[PDB]
């Protein structure tokens, strides 16, 4: 015999913080009066540090609690709650970790509900997920940029560039992760009109400490704003919308940093490259 | 004002070279799309409405585009409707929205925001902008504009011109309610474009001509310039149309404002325009289309007096030079409406004289029946007095022009209609007299063994409203003769033929009445005459009883008038080829006619 | 390699 | 109560004339004529269409030219404590016969007959029967006579009694004429 067990969070969004509590129950509707010896729940919250395909990249745990929510008992048939809660902090001065999901660097906070059992009924187990929001921490650093054959410096086999000055400008580099990247791009002169433009969101991160690294880039996104041969002095724009989540406040630790940047990527009709690697110090405010 | 009507107009004229196959394709693809949200998978809906949209950035097939907007859109539309009733489902005001259909739109947003590429981004965006209400109580206002910023990526400009098309007719069915306008100048900030080498180069791979490529664009940009024109201020209308005139090529530009503004304003500007498009250049969009519109707006709206004979001057002196008459009559039918309405009779008649000249070459009329029948209905509409009607030297000729037998018949039914509810009094003019028997000869040959009997009746009921119409005063014997002339006119319908007997006794008993009996000579004469050809003429009725009732009042009306005898013998004669009340009263009247006799 | 588009549950919307 | 009937028949348009007199068009006027009683002769559905435009309820019976032959050959109706026998009146074998009449009379078991093929009109109570020949609403010619004035009735029933109104064109004037009856 089987019946349904499930988690619930009170928060709709999920968004808890430093100095927070969570606050959810645990609800079980059930086809029989199922007796069990406990069913437990346990929050943790960990970073889940992989190595580059050591010394220093174990998996660190930030917040750790449990409580055995149900002694022995039985679980009528219909529908049964029981509330919980948990706590949000941390000993001294330590803070949490901001719910990141990447490839070399995943901080979660999650609850597992385990319930026990018996003849006529198996054990189950179930897993559950809450976001947790770094502290907020604001100057714009506008860049102009200058699209040009010779400005690329990675480009030392120019002879296949064509002449053009594109122009434009990033709005800031220092973005609010909670508001877009704005920014406006002109096609002053283009002998190859230009095929496509993109912008490409790169996520870097280091997994170690000074002795030894390697740090590994990924692309979050890839959106492109302009398509086909765009009119010389019109002003495409640039609106770029961050992740929820999937993008976090860049952290400085002494044992990882999670950092990130943007490209600008332009194809010309002969399958041309262009790429500027702006910086971008992404924070919360 | 309402989309579906344009939307079947775009899908009427662009059914270009399956494209059945693929229509049915993007109904399958629309299929999936309701079954699959049918079945909870939210997410199958939204990459399959991203497929739909992607097609609207290609232009393989230019000439179709315009329809595979239309059911390209359609979807979309189908996917906003879908999404905004799941969020109403899950959940007035944004604030009082619960926070749970909030985080579903959020995850929508940002879903549909990570989409890799511009067009179908802008698509599934602007598809769903309805549910950008319940984020905040301005989610709409400040979405709009940087979807019509977002179009500025777009370089083909038959792309960017249907974007903006879509954008407007979301905004008019979503939030109608000064932001849109900027598309406009966007648009012309990138019509260059149009006339630009790259799209030029484009086309010449393609395999298709400019003069072909324009005439895709007139649907988007007529809805763009209805959609910012609605109801907008004199000074907006200015500034666009001197905007228009600078901008070059501006003939394409034209043609849409002439489609989309106002009659009432495209009027007023007659000298403005006609010298505009004097100004344009042929190679591209023909000026005649352009010189049509002005006419079809002209045709609402009635443009300032001081010189609206040298509007139609220069109208005619161009529209006349129209060497190809499929072209011409397309635009002349609209103009002759003007032409009637604002001037004389020497004016149509010249333009009648024109259209003639345009049409008779290598019988092209063949093809252009409708438009002839159109202006034909005008100019009889125009003209109430029907001796003026006839006076044009140029109506008979092209009565004549319509050789066919159904469309000529057609024409016959529906003058001899205007006579008949526009006539209240007798006519003794011999040109009116003349034309109308023209035209009836003519109306009437078309019966044969095929002829139904309702065409019969409908046409015996045009005939005798004219010979109901035709009067001599006094005169009695040239009445008589009339009416002879009508019956041998007339001979194969039947209810004419009773029509005439009738009035022929009436004609006897009337002459008897305006001499209070003593009938002199001559008319002793005249009224022997008139019997004879009553007694003539009855014979010839195909039915029965008829044929006995109106000897029977034949019988009469000789009796009155002192001649008597043989049309009783005839009709006693005729009785054994005769139901039962019908006779039985006939011989009742019969004996009652006899106890006089 | 991972996107903001494929990340996206049904469950989440 | 008043009821008012306007009594009418052969019209004959168009086969022996155009219209009705310029004046009797002006002295009927839609929505004042409760009922009309039709002695035949129509000749067109415009007659009947310009009919209907008078009134709501027309009762008519079979003219001898009559386009429709649909019409009842004769038609009784009751309007208030009154019976109204119709017929045309050219099928009496002796024309415009007072026996006839009264022998058809029996036959409905009436209170009064309408017959008005004979263009004369009359109006005469013989036996306690009421019986009236409205004439040509029109004018028209026939064989019998030879001046023909237009004519026609307007019949007000007021519970037993009835007072008709017959109007007839003489020259350019309408002459009105009362009478009086009162069923026994």
């Amino acid at each position: 015999m089987g019946t349904a067990l499930d988690i619930k969070i009170k928060r709709a969004n999920k968004v808890y913080h430093a100095g927070e509590v969570l606050s959810g129950v645990v609800v079980i509707s059930s086809k029989d009066s199922v007796q069990h010896q406990g069913v437990s729940l346990t929050m943790e919250g960990t970073v889940n540090l992989q190595l580059s395909a050591y010394n220093s990249v174990k998996p660190i745990q930030i917040i750790n609690s449990t409580i055995e929510m149900v002694k022995p008992g039985k679980f009528p048939s219909g529908k049964t709650e029981i509330p919980f809660e948990f706590p949000l902090h941390l000993k001294g001065n330590k803070v949490l970790y901001e719910t990141y999901h990447g490839v070399f660097v995943n901080i979660q906070y999650t609850l597992r509900c385990d319930m026990k059992r018996s003849l006529l009924a198996k054990d189950l187990t179930k897993t559950c997920e809450f976001i947790v929001h770094s502290a907020p921490q604001f100057t714009p650093s506008p860049v102009d940029f200058t699209i040009t054959p010779e400005t690329l410096q990675n480009v030392k086999e120019r002879a296949l560039l064509p002449k053009f000055l594109l122009r434009g400008h990033l709005n800031s580099t220092n973005c609010v992760i909670t508001q877009p990247l704005t920014g406006e791009l002109v096609v002053e002169s283009s002998e190859a009109a230009i095929r496509s433009v993109e912008l490409q969101l790169v996520r870097v991160e280091t997994c170690g400490c000074a002795e030894g690294y390697a740090r590994d880039a990924t692309e979050i996104q890839n959106i492109q704003i302009a398509d086909g041969d765009v009119c010389r002095g019109l002003s495409v724009p640039i609106y770029m919308v961050f992740p929820r989540l999937f993008t976090c406040p860049t952290l400085e630790t002494t044992n990882f940093k999670v950092e990130f940047e943007v490209n600008i990527v332009v194809l010309l009709h002969p399958d041309h490259l262009i790429t500027e690697n702006f910086p971008l110090k992404l924070c919360r405010i | 004002e309402p989309w579906t009507n344009k939307r079947g107009e775009i899908l009427a004229r662009y059914t270009t070279t399956t494209q059945q196959d693929y229509v049915n394709r993007i109904e399958e693809l629309n299929q999936s799309l309701k079954d699959a949200w049918a079945s909870d998978q939210k997410v199958k809906a939204l990459k399959i409405v991203i497929q739909c949209s992607k097609l609207l950035s290609d232009t393989s097939v230019i000439q179709f585009y315009p329809s595979k907007f239309v059911l390209i859109t359609d979807i979309l539309d189908t996917f906003g409707k879908l999404v905004y009733e799941r969020i109403f489902s899950m959940c007035f005001s944004p604030e009082n929205a619960n926070d749970t259909a909030k985080e579903t739109c959020l995850n929508w947003f940002f879903k549909i925001a990570s989409i890799r590429e511009l067009i179908p981004r802008f698509y599934v965006e602007a598809s769903i902008l309805k549910c950008n209400k319940f984020l905040s109580k301005t989610g709409i206002s400040e979405c709009l504009p940087r979807l019509t910023c977002m179009i500025r990526g777009i370089g083909d400009p038959l792309v960017s011109v249907y974007a903006r098309a879509y954008l407007c007719r979301v905004g008019m069915e979503v939030a109608p309610h000064e932001t849109l306008n900027k598309n406009f100048f966007d648009f012309l900030l990138t019509f260059k474009q149009i006339h630009g080498d790259t799209v030029q180069n484009q086309l010449v791979v393609q395999g298709v001509e400019l003069p072909s490529y324009l005439p895709l664009y007139p649907p988007a940009m007529d809805w763009i310039f209805q959609c910012i024109s609605y109801h907008a201020p004199e000074a907006l209308l200015t500034e666009m149309m001197e905007r228009c005139k600078k901008l070059g090529n501006n003939a394409l530009l034209l043609n849409s404002v002439m489609s989309a503004f106002r009659a009432e304003f495209i009027a007023t500007r007659s000298m403005d325009f006609i010298g505009m498009i004097k100004e344009c250049d042929e190679s591209g969009f023909p000026k005649h289309l352009l010189f049509r519109s002005l006419g079809l707006n002209l045709a609402l709206a009635d443009p300032p007096e001081s010189d609206r004979l040298q509007i139609l001057n220069e109208a005619w002196k161009v529209i006349t030079k129209l060497k190809n008459p499929q072209d011409y009559i397309n635009c002349a039918e609209v103009w002759v409406e003007y032409t009637c309405k604002h001037f004389t009779k020497r004016e149509v008649n010249t333009v009648l004289a024109d259209v003639i000249k345009h049409m008779t070459p290598d019988r092209a009329f063949e093809d252009s029946y409708p438009q002839l029948q159109l202006i034909i209905k005008k100019v009889i509409a125009h003209f109430h007095d029907f001796s003026v009607l006839f006076s044009v030297e140029k109506f008979l000729p092209f009565l004549d022009m319509f050789q066919k037998e159904s469309v000529r018949v057609e024409v016959c039914k529906c003058i001899m209609d205007a006579f008949i509810k526009h006539q209240q009094e007798p006519t003794k003019d011999p040109v009116i007299l003349n034309a109308l028997l023209h035209v009836c000869k003519t109306m009437h040959d078309s019966v044969n063994a095929l002829t139904l009997e309702d065409e019969k009746r409908m046409l015996s009921y045009l005939i005798n409203g004219f010979i109901k119409m035709v009067s001599f005063g006094r005169d009695f014997e040239q009445q008589l003769s009339f009416y002879v002339e009508s019956r041998s006119m007339f001979c194969n319908l039947e209810p004419v033929l009773v029509q005439l007997i009738h009035s022929v006794n009436r004609l006897a008993m009337e002459t008897r009445k305006v001499m209070k009996g003593n009938h002199s000579r001559k008319t002793a004469a005249f009224v022997r005459a008139c019997v004879a050809y009553c007694f003539i003429t009855i014979p010839s009725l195909a039915g029965i009883f008829t044929r006995l009732n109106l000897y029977l009042h034949s019988g009469q009306v000789a009796l009155a008038n002192q001649c008597l005898d043989a049309f009783f013998k005839a009709a006693i004669s005729l009785v054994p080829e005769v139901s039962e009340s019908f006779l039985l009263e006939f011989l009742c009247n019969f004996f009652s006619t006899l106890l006089i006799v | 390699g991972n996107f903001a588009f494929e990340g996206i549950g049904d469950e989440d919307l | 109560g008043h009821r008012l009937v306007l009594v009418l028949g052969d019209l004959h348009i168009p086969h022996r004339c155009n219209s009705l007199p310029a004046k009797f068009k002006k002295l009927l006027v839609p929505g004042k004529i409760q009922h009309i009683l039709c002695t035949g002769n129509l000749c067109t559905k415009e007659s009947y269409d310009y009919l209907k435009t008078l009134a709501g309820d027309v009762h008519i019976v079979r003219g001898d030219f009559d386009e429709n032959l649909n019409y009842p050959e004769q038609k009784v109706v009751t309007v208030g404590q009154f019976k109204i026998g119709l017929i045309h009146g050219h099928q009496v074998i002796p024309w415009g016969d007072m026996a006839s009449l009264a022998l058809l009379q029996r036959q409905f078991d009436v209170d009064i007959l309408i017959s008005g093929h004979t263009h004369k009109f009359e109006a005469f109570e013989h036996e306690n029967k009421f019986y009236i020949n409205p004439g040509s609403a029109t004018g028209a010619y026939n064989a019998l006579e030879t001046n023909i004035i237009p004519s026609f009735v307007l019949m007000d029933i007021q519970a037993s009694t009835v007072v008709t109104y017959v109007y007839q064109l003489i020259g350019d004037d309408v002459k009105v004429e009362r009478i009086e009856y009162k069923k026994p």
